[PDB]
């Protein structure tokens, strides 16, 4: 039947720990966690935020700059959580020769909508967030991405 | 002639925006072709057949006549849902197509209008220089003739007009060719553009990087139309992947026939099995047909459609990417041209010092005429850059308008408030 | 070798010109594929089956062989001409393509030749300029052995040695890949080739740009090539119309079957219903088939065309605009060119005449050789841009000829009477 | 962050490379497909249809329900295992097409990586040219102030000042769009790269060109697709003759009906002949089909395929001498970098002994502030020209390793021995 | 069953009267109107002329330049007028989004025929005659097109 | 039916003997020749070098440089003859616009294969042998193809 030798032959280097997979399966399960709870902590969402993102918020926290926006929503277009979220479908990915896959997540707040998007990347053997683009009208702050809002 | 009627005229006659117009209204139209499977399908079709008999049927001969109207229609078939949509997705990013075709026309011919100003700057510096050369030239015949200086002087003066000749003829065909250009985009001849005004022309510092960046990631057209693609490729995933699915057909039929038996043995105790026999049917009925195992076929194709969803994904990253990078280099353009406008301003200033001081030398009694020539000559140099400049400014202000995918001839009107004196294009007007 | 035999050469060994050409054969030779479906198409099949009855017809076996010759066609289908004639004009727009290709190839080889006599002449200026700056860099170095310069002065000209020592070879690797490319063009290694002729060569006024208009608007090649296109476009409507029409075809078959039947029930009293049957038939017949209301389907098909063929006209126009403006650009070209040339001579002969005077004064006793090795430099570095600025001109007389439509070898051959003293194309040979 | 680093993080994220591995990947599922053919299909399908007689069938009604589940298998049909040989031609040039992308990753993260450097260096001899014109401006103004020069030098030190400062914030400006080109390519940001070492820096001669190419002749990308499409060529030739031969299926079927039957006619003194029947079948079948002739068809399919196959040829002689031109003009390309390194070292010393002349002129009391302020930023120009001279020359290297078809991370591991001391890339960090 | 919006708004701005429409059918009248009356006056072809030919034709006649191109033939490639006339078809034109439609019109005088081409443009609601390209052999007189004959 | 015109007139100028047609069969003639006679002399070889091969072999016999080029083998990647060899296949060539066409033809020593590759032109009205290019590991001299091997 033959099969289809990967391009690729690492595409790893992963450090800390992560949710077993699955692209639109990890992006539920993030958007799940930040509505169970209401605390929208950063040490606690470490499995889901990849390599950069996690030291990346960690140094803004440190540099109390960005301050009024890690509180309300860093991870959302609007300063509240969201009452229910809709990641879109993605059947699967064959082989590893696959990154920088981005998800157009549906928000819903009372009667309202914002369709978000975010990234996943590989990054060792799980799947993992990226950059989160802000794809909704009237913004919460800053600009643009995650990456480009506490960037320096 | 301002930019804006030059613009609405451009837009009414343009012989590349019609095209993709035209394209994108054969894209929408296509929907019907593709929803049409689905409506129910009806025909007529009749038949003649004689057939003649050999061998153990020796001497029988017939002759069937039938006609029958058909009409077919599927109950139940998600393959003709699943084009239809992707029919829908192609169209809708057809139109994203035409959107970024409106946006180009706009860009295009902004540029070609500031490139005949440019052109007319130009000219009118290289007649000074012609002027301010010749009368050199004619100096040093002057000298030769009284006697100062040797012959490669006069050789060296002749050889310099010479050039400048040149430079004049280049230059006015250079404005030839920008007319033409502008004839060529907006199908049109403009004896008459209104030209730049320096009382009501000033620079603002454009809004922070962040605030730009933040409207292009949801206002880019690019953006728009990668995204459109990877849901169109998820499309594919599903329609590739409802080859599974069984389907279900209705059919009706009504049929007459018309059988006539002859020949030999046909003429004998057959009795009633060979007569002829005028029959007539009205069929109806289902058909169900559910697909099994058909070698790779659809796990192959449902590969293929999930590895065409990964390239898509990537070039919706690479695009954004290429959004981003194309917002910095806008931003930081139209911030270096703000800062050459002020060093160009300063040199004109100088340059004019200069003139007024080569000009007070002269009235005086210690300089010649060649001098303030010369001086004259390079002033207008420095006003043709300082105006170029001017209209790179512009042309930056409209291409940061165009990197957040909202262009249009509002832009074009706040534009126009900056052109009101008109100057003439004709190449022997303005430099006989 | 003149630039005649180089395109005589370059014609016959091209790959660029051949694939062009095996395009054209295929597109041509698909008109037959095209017209297969109107003849008359025939065929033999065979089969064997052998069935086993169950539940009712238990015991009840057959074994049936037929071999059955057919022979169907077609009376009435206008579908198929319709895509013959389409096929037609496809073969025809290919073959406008390939003119054009004949017309890239000539103008390629004529550029590609010319490239090498400016190599020539840059190295050859190049070669001086070394042996000036070498000899003034010995001067200085004498200067400071007997003492009259610090060391910074010597410094500086051993760096301008260097640095023309660069120059120069960078000017043998441009020879050297100007000559590849020729090489490339031709399939073949030219070591000596025809330069110019300073006698024979004489500048003409084009004519006028109204003649070469009228010209153009008849002859040019894209023109064709659109109007062809659209031609298509038509009849791609009124093939995509036709599918309103009904069609007839005739069929005839030869068939022979041998059929035997086995089992329980069948070796029983059945005498005459179970039988072993040799059948023969000669069937012959006719099939009329008119389609009736199909969704949309062949509506929204006819829009689709119309849509296309407006995408079409538009295309039409946008290939006259801009075929307009190329040929009054290419005008404006040649007379630039006669601007030039004249400047340069002028030059050419003011620095022949500063080396005159370098020579008197150095023979005289009031120069040194340093100065007259200066002023040779400046007389050769003329001389390459007047070359170079006639090869210009040369050129852009085939690229005039060119817009029109109406290049050919003639023209190369009434360019050939200025090419008349053969020139080695060695690097060491020209330049040691 | 040295090359090898930014390679790794620009081979494991790069949206370019990702798109042409889901590509390949596709092409070699597609084999599967091709594949699926061949191996045998089965399904299952069932039906149910009502009858109503007319005319002499008059109260004559039927209602008969068929199921059937059937498998089909071709015996002997060669064109799917030419098509099958066709897709996995289709996958190795593919596999070429992904080699290739591979090397021109390599080497647009290296010019880009190069490009940041020569932009460091332009900014910093840019800002030691503002430091000197500033200087060279307050002089002129203190002149003025004490009385020594005219307004007019004044306005021309303040325009040169502006001038200098405007090509300041290009120059920042630059730098920030290499940084921009660098992310882009890499996906993050460098605050700190690695810079070139003057002391492990050498260059080497490169070897003949005669084992350039031959290398290149059997290790070339570009080479080995055009060769493995004009084997592809042949394929589609021998599929296009496939046509000719005849096919062989083999067909099983269970199948299962139940008919009643009902109306006035029916209910009479038939008995045996109007009667619900029970039927099953277990059929197995063999079937041979032999095509004749049919108008050109497969003759001219045969005439078009040996055409193509000619193309491939012209394209595979094209391919092979645009390879050999590429390998010579590289060569030559690094030749003259060698030379032109030498002359930009000679440059810089030259330079320094000229800064060192005025600056003990300026210690010992004859010079002043001024002069050795230009001393030094022209020997920071030449200490720029010098350094980008360097880099051209490794890219060139890298060139020469990629004409050949063998480039990989083994070179940049050989280039990174020479980038030792890291430099920050933030412009006000550098250039405050 | 769905419609096509088009993509234009106004495509209009006509001044002058004009014909019903049909761009294949006002060539054909203008040519019928040309061979019907020998006149061949600039005034009454107005409806056909579309609103800058007229204006350029006006002022070509009285600029006492043009008097030859004025007299035998503006409109054609001959001297003389055609025998008969034949348009090439179009078959319809969906929606107002189309202008500039060219159309080879084949003219036949005595046992000869040249070819020539015009061009229709909408300019409004109907169609409207422009250009007219000299597309035969032994052009009649200037050059090209009739407006590059006449401009200036 | 219809014929197809070939795009070319000539296609000519011939001046050796040569012979008779058909590319694989030329080189397989050419091959075969090889073999039969172990003398591999350049001058029985002249009904297959096609015009300029032939004076390059012998200018480059008489410069007295190349001797050790020629002694050993001019026309493979390998100093000593093949066992068998196998001419890759072309069906046929219609009309006369085709040149060239290389062949890679496969060479056998024992249990040895290089599979060089061979030029072929039509150069008149038969087909003939030129370049020859070397395709194999461990090239036996100088570089790339013969014609680049012997050139100046």
């Amino acid at each position: 039947c033959t099969t289809v030798t990967p391009a690729y032959k690492d595409n790893g280097t992963r450090s800390g720990p992560c949710v077993e997979g699955g692209p639109d399966n990890v992006a539920q399960q993030f958007y799940d966690y930040r509505i169970l709870h209401r605390s929208n902590d950063i040490t606690a969402l470490r499995p889901y935020l990849s390599d950069k993102l996690a030291t990346l918020l960690s140094d803004a926290s440190r540099d109390n700059n960005h301050r009024e926006l890690l509180t309300n929503d860093p991870f959302s277009s609007r300063t509240t959580l969201p009452d229910s979220a809709h990641v879109a479908s993605a059947s699967t990915i064959p082989n590893r020769d696959a990154r920088n896959i981005p998800l157009r997540v549906d928000l819903k707040q009372g009667d309202q909508g914002w369709q978000d998007e975010v990234l996943m990347i590989q990054e060792g053997q799980c799947w993992v967030i990226d950059d989160v683009r802000y794809l909704g009208g009237s913004v919460h702050a800053t600009a643009g991405t995650l990456r480009q809002s506490i960037e320096n | 002639e301002n930019l804006m009627q030059v613009y609405q005229q451009a837009r009414l006659s343009n012989p590349e925006l019609r095209k993709s117009a035209a394209d994108r209204d054969a894209a929408f139209e296509k929907i019907n072709e593709a929803r049409s499977p689905l409506l129910p399908q009806l025909g007529l079709g009749a038949d003649y057949t004689y057939s003649n008999g050999y061998r153990d049927a020796n001497g029988i001969n017939s002759n069937a006549t039938s006609a029958s109207l058909q009409l077919t229609q599927s109950i139940f078939d998600m393959s003709k849902w699943r084009a239809l949509t992707l029919q829908e997705k192609a169209a809708g990013i057809q139109d994203v197509t035409y959107q970024t075709d409106q946006q180009t026309l706009i860009l295009n011919t902004a540029t070609a209008y500031f490139n005949v100003l440019n052109a007319i700057d130009v000219l009118s510096y290289t007649q000074a220089q012609k002027e301010a050369i010749y009368r050199q030239l004619d100096q040093t015949t002057q000298r030769f003739n009284v006697g100062l200086v040797a012959i490669t002087d006069v050789q060296n003066a002749r050889a310099q007009y010479d050039t400048v000749l040149a430079n004049e003829v280049t230059a006015r065909n250079n404005l030839d060719n920008a007319v033409e250009q502008l004839r060529q985009i907006t199908g049109n001849y403009y004896p008459e553009l209104a030209a730049l005004n320096v009382e009501n022309f000033k620079t603002d510092k454009p809004q922070p990087v962040n605030a730009l960046l933040k409207e292009a990631e949801k206002r880019n057209l690019s953006l728009l139309q990668a995204r459109l693609s990877q849901d169109l490729a998820r499309e594919q995933i599903r329609q590739a992947q409802d080859g599974h699915l069984p389907t279900l057909d209705l059919t009706a039929s009504t049929g007459i026939s018309d059988t006539s038996y002859s020949g030999s043995k046909t003429r004998g105790a057959a009795g009633t099995q060979y007569d002829d026999s005028n029959m007539g049917q009205n069929k109806v009925g289902l058909s169900f047909s559910l697909p099994i195992y058909q070698g790779g076929m659809v796990n192959s194709q449902v590969k293929q459609a999930q590895y065409n969803f990964v390239g898509a994904s990537e070039q919706l990253e690479s695009a954004h990417r290429s959004v981003v990078q194309t917002v910095r280099s806008s931003f930081n353009n139209i911030n270096a041209s703000i800062s050459s406008i002020n060093a160009y301003k300063q040199a004109v200033v100088s340059a004019q010092s200069s003139l007024d001081a080569m000009e007070a030398g002269y009235s005086v009694g210690t300089r010649t005429i060649v001098d303030v020539l010369d001086a004259t000559t390079t002033l207008y140099n420095a006003k043709q850059e300082l105006a170029n400049a001017r209209y790179n400014y512009l042309i930056n202000q409209l291409n940061i308008k165009s990197a957040l995918g909202t262009l249009n001839e509002q832009d074009l009107l706040a534009l126009n408030n900056a052109l009101s004196k008109p100057v003439s294009t004709n190449p022997e007007n303005v430099a006989p």
